[PDB]
This record gives structure tokens, C-alpha cells and sequence, in this order.
């Protein structure tokens, strides 16, 4: 349960982007989407919910 | 000094020099480039910050004990593409500087997420400049960007990149794939997730 | 490489469907095929221009032949000694030939 | 010429793009205009 | 081209009678020992 | 000696190749639609007001040098033969000059157009490619400002000029979906189910391979564009809970706009940013680098520098020429004693060398040419060819004695 | 696995990934009913058989994880060939007779 | 002869060519390729016709 | 959509043909030539050549 909780919360997932690659004609902005990022410190790892 | 012997020495020098012209087609340069060996990986749909920490850093960390090297440059783009150009000393065996870089990658390969692994990963020799571009246009039953780029890949591209000493071919398009365009409302209607 | 990049592309043209035509938006080949046609042009002119300054100073064909028979022999033999030992066989060397013509 | 073939690396052998060919034609000439030419001067002249 | 011929005419005219030449066997061999 | 130092350097002359290329760069997070607007204006120029010169334009959208992006674009320009364009205005040197002007005269984006350097790359002549490295492990935010300071303090030296600007850079606002991890597990959804929903429906997922008419091709699932163009489209997506009912994103996910880099860089396993600059209309390389090396030394702590391009490494005319003629002087003077003997004739030919050099410098200065490799070797051929006149008359002289 | 599946799931994945190999004359493939596939990349007479070994192997290292987990654990190998046997040494039993 | 004289299957028996392989003398090994991406059923019949 | 190639066999680039006419021909411009060393004129170059 400790291990399972780590790779579920401490991981970098690859989400897509706004105004992707086959877009709707007239799309003005094309920006990348950021979801879950990798944990950095001893505090953030301490706050992992079981 | 007699003439008939000397006028035959010139005939030897004529033929020996004549046979050396048969190196035609003789190319322009005289190579200058400090050898470039480039590593490429692609995490599909992933951001620039994640592909650095999940792929780029894992590759660089694993680049130790490569015989000769000047430096290593890295990119890690927003599209999810990363290129590490290990540049070597001018005159090092570009064939051996190819395989040892590849075998350092073979120690960082299973540390890369399953999403990037199935998405290729490749090591090849580089020139950073194109030799020749051959465009394919349609002038009859006009096809399409999607249609031509697929045919140019599934009929010709594969024959090149494997032919007469090609580093790597950059195809101007993409070969066909079974594109499935989901609908969130129609997924929500029948209680279905993209999973 | 470019001589066989065409050759690989050559035998896939007959199976092409309606409208497939090959264009060349970027090719370095003809430039390389010119850095020789301009060198030989300068090279040959250097033979005839010598042949003339042989008639002036030391008149008569029967004398102008010798210093012009000796010229391609050295030039040709210099193609040969580009293989020798473990060095060379290139261009701009083919052009440094003119600086030594 | 030849003592220019100790060059660098990134300016490749651009000065060895010929310390030699101009010699590979020079020393070749000094050999041809010693074996050939002299004898060709003996055959046809005056 | 321009590099040689420009440096050739002076290596012809100034080298045929002028400064170093002839002073080569006279000014640069003797006048002393 | 004056006409030698006043004469500029140059490596290998910038040659007309019959083919050159243009380069288009759009600002912060532009679309493929906005890039096509500029590329169509570029393809227009070479086909509308440059007919009797340009053969064809191979305008490629998305593909730009330095890396891919829905923000770049280059066009390969072919030219009509060589004899079909006679004048100096008719060849690449001046075509690019008007191409650079016409695009820079009127534009909302950035378009240049350059000529082929007649090689792969490695060094222009008097150009540089400075590399600023994160050393003490500072943040990327701290690196960008140290990179900003270097450029700002550098641009404060137009007296003894330089021309410095970085690569890629942009640093565009990104949309960060923040999943409330504790709210998700409370209402009955899996973390692996949500990340696949966000990943496959926005970025696209590689499922497996299929056969298309005797060819192994890929199977991608990405969802319609209709439902992924806006940040509000995130809430339209639903994830199935354990109790078998749908849950929207907004019920468990936070939505924030946040700054980020679209192209991070690393030099030798350390976070680094590439600065690309120029020497000066007066100074050249030696001082241009020397200035840049301590313009970087007066930066914040944990900030280092390296050179790559450019800055050789170990090449040029410098550190080559003083080792060129010097060891071509201890062997000229020496072999000029074979059948000549004493310290006599070694000065009867050794010093006819300035007779050749003077006219070569006269030609180069009074023509527009410069001290390149071809002038170098040309200045070398004349000298032994100048010798075979002197070493020959002195031969006749010492033979006469 | 059958002949049609091993072509589409292994054979085609390997061939598709054979680009940028220094020198080569052609490539022949087999994909058998038993589930065995052989790709003989033939090179020019005189090319370094040691370097023509590793570059072929390193193109395979890019097609390796696209092959099903069933074929991966079942070996995969790249070696130099002669298509003819040098020597065969049979081992028979003539006492407490064993078995094939 | 003995195998071909009486058999329900196919047996040959040959001599070593005194090398690895590459060419007999007056022999050939023609290769017919599917070019336009036709079916295997179409290839076999084109092979049959040849 | 039906093409052909050769592999075995059909050389590639070998045999006696395209080898023999380049064999004796360049073994004829050097026999006739070296048959003049201490022999001289266009005389003996036909007193052995034939």
C-alpha cells in the first residue's frame, strides 16, 4: 500500500495540449497542458495520502 | 638517357592517373565535421518539463565511458521530442562512436516510461544539413497531404534511409494510422471512459 | 550517395498511381557537377594559353609540344597519388590542382 | 606546403586540402620533368 | 585567382631587378665576409 | 605589414549554391493557422515578384530549425539554373538581401532567409555561440534571469559592439490541471483512470499496431478537435466511478494558467541556455569572446560558461598560422643549403618572399577580397614559385662562381 | 504462432526498423509456420563483419519493445552467417542406452 | 535416380558446390516482388503465371 | 504492381563477363608498353605480343 501510493501520487503524466494538432479552423491559442508533476522534497513525500 | 623508356613511364603515369579518375562520382568536400552521433526519443503528448525529467535526464545520466567526446547538447521540446547530440573528435571512427553510444542507451532503456519505449528511440549519424529533397506532388486525380505522405512512406521511404549511406530521412508528412476520434458526450451517454 | 538516392527512387516510378510526379525543390548535385566543369574549363584554358606563350618567345609547334605534353602527365599522375599509402582522393584538391597548374 | 599538414581539427585538413597535392604535383613534376621532359627535348627540337 | 596573379606581378617586376634580387648574391653574401 | 593587419580574416567564402532557404518564427504559442498566414506571404514573394529567379518554393509548416513546433516554418527555395540570372542582383547574395528586407519591412512575426554556408556548419568566421550553464543547481527561473542579465549587460556594450540574442526561449503560459488526489479517492475514481482520460483524449494514445494492405501501421486514439480546443472543454470529460456512474473533471480537478518553458536545454547533463552572438564591425572573435567571458563572470553565483560552436575548439587561422610559416621557415632556410652550403644563399632566396606578398595584399585590399583559405594557399604557392626564380638565378650565380 | 501473424507482428516490425545501416546489398526474409523468422542483411564483399554486426543489432534495439512479450523472452539473436556447416559431431550411446 | 524412380514424396541428394554458395555457373534465383501492395492471393497467381 | 529483382546469382557485378574484357585489355596496354624497356621502337612490341 505504501509502494502503490507512491507511483500513483509521485509521477509525471503526459497530458495533451489546448488547440492540439488537428485543430478547429480559427484556433488562436496553442498551449501545453500540465497535470501531475514529480515530487521534489521530504515534505511533499510526507503528505502522500494512503 | 633514352627516349622510348621515358615516353613509356609517362604512359604508366597516364593510366595510373586515368584509373584514379574512375572514383567518379567524386563528391565536393573533404569532410570537416567533428563526428555527430544523435539520440532521439519521443513521449507522445507530454510537456517539455516532464520529458526532461523522465527521459532526457535518464539518458544523459547514463552517458559515461564513451571513447572520445567533445561535449553533449540536449533539447527536450514541448512536443515531447528530445535530441542528444554526442559530438566527437574530428577523425574518430563514426561507426564505433555509433555503437558505444547506443550501448550506453541500452542501460537507460528500461528506465524510460512504457509510452516512450514503444514510440521508437533511435541512434544515428548526423550532418545537421540536408543533402537532397525530393518532393512528391499530384497532377491528376489529386490526392491529399494525408494521402501523399502515407504513400511516400509506404512505397518509397522504407527503401531509402537503408540505401547508400543515409544518416536519417525526414519525411514531410506522416504515414497513415487508424485514427479514432472519440466524443465525450457520446462516451458519457453510454457510461464509457477513453480507457 | 546522391547518385544512388536517385537509383533507389528510380525503380519505384512505374508502380506510381495517377498524378505522382517527382520534383526537385532542393538538390546539391548539379553544383558539385559544376565545380568540375568549371575547373576543367579553367584547366584546359591553361593548356592553350600556355601553348600560345610558347609560340611567342620560342617559335614553332615542334618545340611547343614538349612543354605541353609534360602538363597533363603530372596532372594525371597527381590523381593517382591521391590513393597512395593512406591519404586522399577528393575535390577542392581537384581545384588546388589549378593553383598548381 | 607539407609543414602545413600539422594543422588543427575543425578547420579539418583544409590546409592539407593540400600541403600535399601541390607537392604530389610538384615532386611528381620534379620527377617527370627529369625522366620525361629531358628525353622529349632530345627527340624533337630545332 | 586574384591572390596569386596580384602577388605574381610583383614577384615578377620587383623580383626581376629591384630590391632583394641581385642584392641576394651581393648584399646578402658579401659586403662583410 | 600594414596592408596585412588592416586586411580582414574570413574562413571560406560564402558561396552562391543555386539553392537557399527562408526561416519563419511566430511568437508565444501561435497556431498552425497563424503560421500558414505568414508562410503563404513568403511563398507569395518568390512566386509573385521574383519569377525570373526562383524555380520553386518548398514551404513546410511546423518544421523549423532548432526543433519542431506549431510555431515555426521553413521554405526551401530553388533557383533557375545559373546563366538565367546574370547580374549581381540576380544571384543569392542580393536576392536574400531583398528577401530579408521585404519580410522585415512589413511583418507581425519574424522571418529572415539566409544563404548556405557552403558546409555542414562549425563556425562562421567572426561569430559566436555562448553557452550559459546552471552550476550550483539553481532553479530554471533563476537561470532565465541570469541569462536576461547577461544579454542586458552585453547590449550595454554597442561601443565595441556585439549582437546577442538567445534560441527558442519563448517561455509561454501553460495550462496546469491540478487533480485533487484526496477528493478523487473519496468519490470513487481511480488515479490511473483519470490520467489516461486526460492523456489519451488530449495528447493521444498509442494503443497497438494494425495491418493496412500488407503494411504494419499504428492505431491512435485522440478524440475530436471540437472537444479539446478550449480550457472549458476539460469539464466536458467524464470518468466512471466504482459505483458505476460518471463524474466530471471540474468536480475533482483545479484549473490554473501558469508560466513554463516550451524548450528547456541541457549542456553536459546540466541545465543550460544557448546564447548566440556576433563579434563586432571593429573587433573580431578574440575580444568578442574575452568580453563575453567576464560579462558572465559578473553574474550571480552558481552560473558558469562554456563554448561549443564556434570557439573552435582549437582551430582558426590563429594558433595555426604562427605554427604554419614558422616550421615552414626552419625547413625552407635548411633545405635551401642542399648544394648551396653556407649561410649565404639561405638569404639570397629567403628574402624574396615579401616581393610576392606585397602584390597579393595589393590585390586583396584593392579588390574587396579578404584573407581566407584560398588566399592563404594562394599566398603559399606564390613564394616557392617566387623562389624557383630567385633560387634559380642565385644557382646560376653560384654556378658562375 | 502461425506464419501470417509472425510476419505482421515480428517480421514487418524488424524490417521497418532497418534504416541507416552502413553498406548493404539487400535483405531477405522468411517468417515460417513454426513461428521462426530470419532476416539476412547481406553486405558488400569486404565490409567489416564486426561493425556490420553491431549496427544491425542496434537497429533491432529500436524495434525490440514493439515485439510481443511472448517473442521477447523467446531469445532474439544477431550473428554472422555462412549458410553451410563446417563440422558436425554426433553423440551416440553404446552402453546404458539413453534417448533422443 | 533410385529415389526419383520410386517415391510418394520428393527426394534429391546433391553434391557440395565447394564453397558457401553465391552462384552455380549458368543458374538463376529470380525474385518477384509485390510493388503496389496487392494481396498475397494476387501475388501467388502472378507467380503462377510467370 | 508486379516487379522483379535479382539476388543469387545475377552477380551482382561479377562473372567472367565484365571481368575478362577488362582483364586482358589492361593486360595488353601494359604488356605492349613494358615490352619496350630496353627494346625501344614499335618493333619488338610485335615480336612477342603476337
Amino acid at each position: 500500500d505504501v509502494i502503490t501510493a507512491i507511483k500513483a501520487q509521485n509521477a509525471q503524466v503526459a497530458a495533451g495540449q489546448l488547440g492540439g494538432t488537428p485543430p478547429v479552423k480559427g484556433q488562436q491559442l496553442n498551449a501545453s497542458i500540465i497535470a501531475q508533476t514529480r515530487l521534489t522534497s521530504t515534505e511533499e513525500f510526507g503528505k502522500i495520502l494512503l | 638517357d633514352r627516349p622510348i623508356f621515358a615516353w613509356v613511364i609517362a604512359i604508366i603515369i597516364m593510366l595510373a592517373g586515368g584509373l584514379a579518375i574512375l572514383k567518379l562520382p567524386v563528391a565536393q568536400y573533404p569532410t570537416i565535421a567533428p563526428p555527430a552521433v544523435t539520440i532521439s526519443a519521443s513521449y507522445p503528448g507530454a510537456d517539455a518539463k516532464t520529458v526532461q525529467d523522465t527521459v532526457t535526464q535518464v539518458i544523459e545520466q547514463n552517458m559515461n565511458g564513451i571513447d572520445n567526446l567533445m561535449y553533449m547538447s540536449s533539447n527536450s521540446d514541448s512536443t515531447g521530442t528530445v535530441q542528444i547530440t554526442l559530438t566527437f573528435e574530428s577523425g574518430t571512427d563514426a561507426d564505433i562512436a555509433q555503437v558505444q553510444v547506443q550501448n550506453k542507451l541500452q542501460l537507460a532503456m528500461p528506465l524510460l516510461p512504457q509510452e516512450v519505449q514503444q514510440q521508437g528511440v533511435s541512434v544515428e549519424k548526423s550532418s545537421s544539413s540536408f543533402l537532397m529533397v525530393v518532393g512528391v506532388i499530384n497532377t491528376d486525380g489529386t490526392m491529399t497531404q494525408e494521402d501523399i505522405s502515407d504513400y511516400v512512406a509506404a512505397n518509397m521511404k522504407d527503401a531509402i534511409s537503408r540505401t547508400s549511406g543515409v544518416g536519417d530521412v525526414q519525411l514531410f508528412g506522416s504515414q497513415y494510422a487508424m485514427r479514432i476520434w472519440m466524443n465525450p458526450n457520446e462516451l458519457n451517454k453510454f457510461q464509457l471512459t477513453p480507457v | 550517395t546522391a547518385a544512388a538516392i536517385r537509383a533507389e527512387l528510380a525503380k519505384m516510378e512505374p508502380f506510381f498511381p495517377s498524378g505522382l510526379k517527382i520534383v526537385y525543390p532542393y538538390d546539391t548535385t548539379p553544383f558539385v557537377k559544376i565545380s568540375i566543369h568549371e575547373v576543367v574549363k579553367t584547366l584546359v584554358e591553361a593548356i592553350i594559353l600556355v601553348f600560345l606563350v610558347m609560340y611567342l618567345f620560342l617559335q614553332n609547334f615542334r618545340a611547343t609540344l614538349i612543354p605541353t605534353i609534360a602538363v597533363p602527365v603530372v596532372l594525371l599522375g597527381t590523381f593517382a597519388v591521391l590513393a597512395a599509402f593512406g591519404f586522399s582522393i577528393n575535390t577542392l584538391t581537384m581545384f588546388g590542382m589549378v593553383l598548381a597548374i | 606546403f607539407v609543414p602545413m599538414a600539422f594543422f588543427g581539427g575543425s578547420t579539418g585538413a583544409i590546409y592539407r586540402q593540400f600541403s600535399i597535392t601541390i607537392v604530389s604535383a610538384m615532386a611528381l613534376s620534379v620527377l617527370v620533368a627529369l625522366i620525361l621532359t629531358p628525353a622529349l627535348c632530345a627527340t624533337m627540337l630545332k | 585567382g586574384t591572390g596569386v596573379m596580384g602577388g605574381m606581378v610583383t614577384a615578377t617586376v620587383l623580383a626581376i631587378f629591384f630590391v632583394p634580387v641581385f642584392f641576394v648574391v651581393v648584399r646578402r653574401r658579401f659586403s662583410r665576409k | 605589414a600594414y596592408l596585412f593587419v588592416r586586411l580582414p580574416s574570413s574562413f571560406l567564402p560564402d558561396e552562391d549554391q543555386g539553392v537557399f532557404m527562408t526561416m519563419v518564427q511566430l511568437p508565444a504559442g501561435a497556431t498552425q493557422e497563424r503560421t500558414q498566414k505568414v508562410l503563404n506571404e513568403v511563398t507569395h514573394y518568390y512566386l509573385t515578384k521574383e519569377k525570373n529567379n526562383v524555380e520553386s518554393v518548398f514551404a513546410v509548416n511546423g518544421f523549423g530549425f532548432a526543433g519542431r513546433g506549431q510555431n515555426t516554418g521553413i521554405a526551401f527555395v530553388s533557383l533557375k539554373d545559373w546563366a538565367d540570372r546574370p547580374g549581381e542582383e540576380n544571384k543569392v547574395e542580393a536576392i536574400t538581401m531583398r528577401a530579408t528586407r521585404a519580410f522585415s519591412q512589413i511583418k507581425d512575426a519574424m522571418v529572415f532567409a539566409f544563404n548556405l554556408p557552403a558546409i555542414v556548419e562549425l563556425g562562421t568566421a567572426t561569430g559566436f555561440d555562448f553557452e550559459l550553464i546552471d552550476q550550483a543547481g539553481l532553479g530554471h527561473e533563476k537561470l532565465t534571469q541570469a541569462r536576461n542579465q547577461l544579454l542586458a549587460e552585453a547590449a550595454k556594450h554597442p561601443d565595441m559592439l556585439t549582437s546577442v540574442r538567445p534560441n527558442g526561449l519563448e517561455d509561454t503560459p501553460q495550462f496546469k490541471i491540478d487533480i485533487d488526489q484526496e477528493k478523487a479517492q473519496a468519490l470513487g475514481v481511480s488515479i490511473n483512470d483519470i490520467n489516461t482520460t486526460l492523456g489519451a483524449a488530449w495528447g493521444g494514445s498509442y494503443v497497438n499496431d494494425f495491418i493496412d494492405r500488407g503494411r504494419v501501421k499504428k492505431v491512435y486514439v485522440m478524440s475530436e478537435a471540437k472537444y479539446r480546443m478550449l480550457p472549458d472543454d476539460i469539464g466536458d470529460w467524464y470518468v466512471r466511478a466504482a459505483d458505476g456512474q460518471m463524474v466530471p473533471f471540474s468536480a475533482f480537478s483545479s484549473s490554473r494558467w501558469e508560466y513554463g518553458s516550451p524548450r528547456l536545454e541541457r549542456y553536459n547533463g546540466l541545465p543550460s541556455m544557448e546564447i548566440l552572438g556576433q563579434a563586432a564591425p571593429g573587433k573580431s572573435t578574440g575580444e568578442a569572446m574575452e568580453l563575453m567571458e567576464q560579462l558572465a563572470s559578473k553574474l550571480p553565483t552558481g552560473v558558469g560558461y562554456d563554448w561549443t560552436g564556434m570557439s573552435y575548439q582549437e582551430r582558426l587561422s590563429g594558433n595555426q598560422a604562427p605554427s604554419l610559416y614558422a616550421i615552414s621557415l626552419i625547413v625552407v632556410f635548411l633545405c635551401l643549403a642542399a648544394l648551396y652550403e653556407s649561410w649565404s644563399i639561405p638569404f639570397s632566396v629567403m628574402l624574396v618572399v615579401p616581393l610576392g606578398v606585397i602584390g597579393a595584399l595589393l590585390a586583396a585590399t584593392f579588390r574587396g577580397l579578404t584573407n581566407d583559405v584560398y588566399f592563404q594557399v594562394g599566398l603559399l604557392t606564390t613564394i616557392g614559385l617566387s623562389a624557383k626564380n630567385a633560387i634559380l638565378i642565385v644557382e646560376f650565380a653560384k654556378d658562375l662562381m
